[PDB]
């Protein structure tokens, strides 16, 4: 027998017994994240234990079969998933001192506290002390003291911790023969092999720097807009020619703008649309939510939901004693279980949540049937990309009327369009120059292009000149201001959100061609259209068998990342910010810091 | 009016595993076929060659009964002409099979909270099965070319699977009772009649 029938077999063995392993540890996982106690963390740990032991010697005895020697893709594909050393590839010394250093950055993040001046026991934590005052709090120090607290007395802790984590995760890199931790990171995107499908690592930041540029004007005349909105706020604190300030973002970060709305919205007087009324008006539940959303679905072809589904969830709040894990969550379990753990209220917020999160579990029923390895998105992105356009669709007011909770004597007229199109930009595009910029800072730390001595002082230069950002206090390099931020100091890839932001509209933008959508992109409703439905299905069946390239363009009829469909959706609003900033500057000069 | 013991199959406590498939020969006794067929309460009851409707008009020399325990993703493979893991490795039927296969979902009975590792399946084999074949050895899989030594290791696997069958899988993972009822006919008495 060859090689690659050795590796077949073993990839045999391998998937059925991971199969229930995996298994025992969701459920466990399940117990405590619904029912929280004492044993069912022990429970979790147990199962999750062996779970990891299992795949810890299912990759070693992976690496005994050369991937030279394989020529069916689909097998090298899992057999090259399952071999990745990751931390294995560095002596145990190193693998625990890494280990050591990431619990400890998790510890200090969720576990960091700021106390306020002459009260050393009123002390705030992130969650929820500071997230409140940085996303509520209209006051310019109250606001102040929030970002420079976390960053002084959090962040200065992380910056050893930083610094050594660097170094470990580029051995860690090198010796699995990637450039750098960064290139590691790109590999996501790799495709070889495929022709005309093939994508490399280094094609990455190409491409994210390419579509970037063509976000730069809508970016600069949506950053020109609420910087004058905040001067006639703030008139003493901004400039109108300068950097917005760091800590005037809505929240700790400006990683979204969403909480800037009630400063920048264009036409005050016309109010959102909002369904909750409706909704406690014809005394929805939970259930009703749920099967609104199984509904939708259905209407585009997709199955209904699986009789475990509506058994074995948790669709609200098990209230009196039983504590739960709150953040909704979609399940995959395997074996044909599939649950969704969300504490659901009666709101339109929650109603559009079970939308997106009833989408992963149609991702993830389309992708059952291929081999457990191959069980997940196209790539990093695809996966909250399906789950964004749902939501896209169940919000439109088309769709509100159709299921009986917009009234049909509310028509759209183009003031509400700004408005919606406004708050969708605030986050949506606010995030972009902001993901962009922090994995560009950590693939030039990681590359080597940053020395120690300047991370802060090119941190603050790239925010200042890509973001339009500027930080209020001067930060030498005891700060670690990256580290502040969750994804950062917790080990997690950062460029996912601005590829899945412009995955989500080349999706909507092809379903809702197939949709034979009439009218601005943003106003498009899938309901109802198989013929969408059908063309979703054929990639989310795919799941990860295919090069993402081609599971793209099985929905798109495009191999690449392509931002024209971003673009093509905030284009009324676009023209409206341009017309908007004509008497104002439009960019910023980096030079300008609120302390002067 | 001797009635033929249906009940003993169908009403078993625990069913065999399929690697290890159990047959019950079915002789001198009168079969009300129309019983089955005509009771609702099976998710699978197709017949290939004779038909379900009304023909316990007819006479057979031996009746067999095979029971077992799969998925219910795997109850498709209980047919003529399939292949698949049950198939190839575990019961398979020929390709002119004359009777009928009857099956029902079991997760009432073969699931447990934690699992139940009761019923086994056999994931590898050097070849595939001959219809009604039964191999219910525990020789270490040799998928290399180093010998195994009678324990598994490297590229050395022992070939009985366990399912996990648990109250909470999907519908395509819960355990399904399976009874395959072949109808013989030699040159000989014709015992099992059955009006
Ligand atoms: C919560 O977990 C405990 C064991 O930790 C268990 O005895 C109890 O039945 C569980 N309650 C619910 C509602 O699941
Ligand atoms: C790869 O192997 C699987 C199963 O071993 C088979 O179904 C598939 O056709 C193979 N692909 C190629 C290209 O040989
Ligand atoms: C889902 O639809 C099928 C029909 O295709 C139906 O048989 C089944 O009962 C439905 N299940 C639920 C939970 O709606
Ligand atoms: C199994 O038991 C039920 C209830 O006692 C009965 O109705 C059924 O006929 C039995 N099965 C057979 C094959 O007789
Ligand atoms: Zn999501």
């Amino acid at each position: 027998s060859t090689i690659e029938e050795q590796a077949k077999t073993f990839l045999d063995k391998f998937n059925h017994e991971a199969e229930d392993l995996f298994y025992q540890s969701s459920l466990a996982s399940w117990n405590y994240n619904t029912n929280i106690t004492e044993e069912n963390v022990q429970n979790m740990n147990n199962a999750g234990d062996k779970w990891s032991a299992f795949l810890k010697e299912q990759s070693t005895l992976a690496q005994m079969y050369p991937l030279q020697e394989i020529q069916n893709l689909t097998v090298k594909l899992q057999l090259q998933a399952l071999q990745q050393n990751g931390s294995s590839v560095l002596s145990e010394d190193k693998s625990k001192r890494l280990n050591t250093i990431l619990n400890t950055m998790s510890t200090i993040y969720s576990t960091g506290k700021v106390c306020n001046p002459d009260n050393p026991q009123e002390c705030l934590l992130l969650e929820p002390g500071l997230n409140e005052i940085m996303a509520n709090s209209l006051d310019y120090n109250e606001r102040l003291w929030a970002w420079e607290s976390w960053r002084s007395e959090v962040g200065k802790q992380l910056r050893p911790l930083y610094e050594e984590y660097v170094v470990l995760k580029n051995e860690m890199a090198r010796a699995n023969h990637y450039e750098d931790y960064g290139d590691y990171w790109r590999g996501d995107y790799e495709v070889n092999g495929v022709d005309g499908y093939d994508y490399s690592r280094g094609q990455l930041i190409e491409d994210v720097e390419h579509t970037f540029e063509e976000i730069k004007p809508l970016y600069e005349h949506l950053h020109a807009y609420v910087r004058a909105k905040l001067m006639n706020a703030y008139p003493s604190y901004i400039s109108p020619i300068g950097c917005l300030p760091a800590h005037l973002l809505g929240d700790m970060w400006g990683r979204f703008w969403t909480n800037l709305y009630s400063l920048t919205v264009p036409f005050g007087q016309k109010p959102n649309i909002d369904v909750t009324d409706a909704m406690v008006d014809q005394a929805w539940d939970a259930q009703r939510i749920f099967k609104e959303a199984e509904k939708f679905f259905v209407s585009v072809g997709l199955p209904n939901m699986t009789q475990g589904f509506w058994e074995n969830s948790m669709l609200t709040d098990p209230g009196n004693v039983q504590k739960a894990v709150c953040h909704p969550t979609a399940w995959d379990l395997g074996k044909g279980d599939f649950r969704i753990l969300m504490c659901t209220k009666v709101t339109m917020d929650d109603f559009l949540t079970a939308h997106h999160e009833m989408g992963h579990i149609q991702y993830d029923m389309a992708y059952a049937a291929q081999p457990f390895l191959l069980r997940n998105g196209a790539n990093e992105g695809f996966h909250e990309a399906v789950g964004e356009i749902m939501s896209l669709s169940a919000a439109t007011p088309k769709h509100l009327k159709s299921i009986g909770l917009l009234s049909p004597d509310f028509q759209e007229d183009n003031e509400t369009e700004i408005n919606f199109l406004l708050k969708q930009a605030l986050t949506i595009v606010g995030t972009l120059p902001f993901t962009y910029m922090l994995e560009k800072w950590r693939w030039m730390v990681f590359k080597g292009e940053i020395p120690k001595d300047q991370w802060m002082k090119k941190w603050w230069e790239m925010k200042r000149e890509i973001v339009g950002v500027v930080e209020p206090v001067p930060h030498d390099e005891t700060y670690c201001d990256p580290a502040s931020l969750f994804h950062v100091s917790n080990d997690y890839s950062f460029i996912r959100y601005y590829t899945r932001t412009l995955y989500q509209f080349q999706f909507q933008e092809a379903l809702c061609q197939a949709a034979k959508h009439e009218g601005p992109l943003h106003k498009c409703d899938i309901s109802n259209s198989t013929e969408a439905g059908q063309k979703l299905f054929n990639m989310l069946r795919l799941g990860k068998s295919e090069p993402w390239t081609l599971a793209l363009e099985n929905v798109v009829g495009a191999k690449n990342m392509n931002v024209r469909p971003l673009l093509n959706y905030f284009e009324p609003l676009f023209t409206w910010l341009k017309d908007q900033n004509k008497n104002s500057f439009v960019g910023w000069s980096t030079d300008w810091s609120p302390y002067a | 009016t001797n009635l033929c013991p249906f009940g003993e199959v169908f009403n078993a406590t625990r069913f065999a595993s399929v690697y290890a498939w159990n047959r019950k020969r079915i002789s001198n006794c009168v079969a009300d076929y129309s019983v089955l067929y005509n009771s609702a309460s099976f998710s699978t009851f197709k017949c290939y060659g004779v038909s379900p409707t009304k023909l316990n008009d007819l006479c057979f020399t031996n009746v067999y009964a095979d029971s077992f325990v799969i998925r219910g993703d795997e109850v498709r493979q209980i047919a003529p002409g399939q292949t698949g893991k049950i198939a190839d490795y575990n019961y398979k039927l020929p390709d002119d099979f004359t009777g009928c296969v009857i099956a029902w979902n079991s997760n009432n009975l073969d699931s447990k909270v934690g699992g139940n590792y009761n019923y086994l399946y056999r994931l590898f084999r050097k070849s595939n099965l001959k219809p009604f074949e039964r191999d219910i050895s525990t020789e270490i899989y040799q998928a290399g070319s180093t010998p195994c030594n009678g324990v598994e290791g490297l590229n050395c696997y022992f070939p009985l699977q366990s399912y996990g069958f648990q109250p909470t899988n999907g519908v395509g993972y819960q355990p399904y009772r399976v009874v395959v009822l072949s109808f013989e006919l030699l040159h000989a008495p014709a015992t099992v009649c059955g009006p």
